């Protein structure tokens, strides 16, 4: 049984998506370095299955300003799937980033 | 019978920078589905390093034609056997960074 801190952790993309910071409770968690991720779409790793889902649910993240994902599947680094759930932030300035809070609804499957 | 396949261009990165509508029929993707997103998003989890490794090397291949087969996800959310062809373009009046053109075509793995 893991504690709710553990299985959460922060990450920051561009607004193209990409990666551009990782907290390192994910190594743990789905087994990737954040430097690996660093530079690549989240579109990379989302499940087959969730992709239009998650395209929809980025759209409404654009035009509102946060969004909450609802259930996904992010690839492992080491194959098969981890469930998550997201809290998406927009980061507006003087859109500058998506600020991430991503919590794990399961172990690698 | 044709094959079904539709033209693209993209960075030395795998961007889309260009995508022939015929690409509506082959996958069910508008361009504009495709333009700005890099070509490893819509590829299998298994055949991704290869399509990474692939534009990788085209570039050092003299001009000459990359062939690679990967699985691509359609518009139906369904993994399609796509054999992309890629070769890069530089315009030798100018110093210009090439860019990679691939056709891009439905094949039976079998
Ligand atoms: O909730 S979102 O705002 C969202 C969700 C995840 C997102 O990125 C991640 C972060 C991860 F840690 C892992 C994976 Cl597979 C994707 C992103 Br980017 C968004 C914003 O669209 C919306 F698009 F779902």
């Amino acid at each position: 049984f893991k504690g709710l801190d553990s299985k959460t952790f922060l990450s920051e993309h561009s607004m193209d998506m990409k990666f551009t910071y990782c907290d390192d409770r994910i190594t743990e968690l789905i087994g990737y370095h954040p430097e690996e991720l660093l530079g690549r779409s989240a579109y990379e790793f989302y499940h087959a299955l969730d992709s239009e889902n998650m395209t929809k649910s980025h759209q409404n993240l654009c035009t509102k300003g946060q969004v909450v994902s609802g259930q996904y599947r992010m690839l492992a680094k080491h194959g098969g799937y981890v469930w998550l759930e997201t809290q998406g932030t927009v980061i507006y300035n003087p859109p500058q980033c998506i600020m991430c809070v991503n919590y794990v609804l399961s172990e690698i499957e | 019978c044709q094959p079904t396949r539709f033209i693209s261009r993209h960075n030395i990165e795998g961007i889309f920078t260009f995508v022939d509508h015929r690409c509506v029929a082959t996958v069910g993707y508008q361009p504009q589905e495709l333009l700005g997103k890099n070509i490893v998003e819509f590829c299998h989890p298994e055949d991704q390093q290869l399509l990474r490794d692939s534009f990788q090397q085209v570039v050092k291949l003299k001009g000459q034609v990359l062939s690679v087969m990967f699985r691509f996800r359609s518009k139906n959310q369904e993994w399609l056997w796509m054999r992309t062809s890629s070769f890069t373009f530089q315009n030798p009046y100018s110093d210009e960074i090439e860019y990679i053109i691939c056709t891009n075509t439905n094949v039976k793995n079998s």
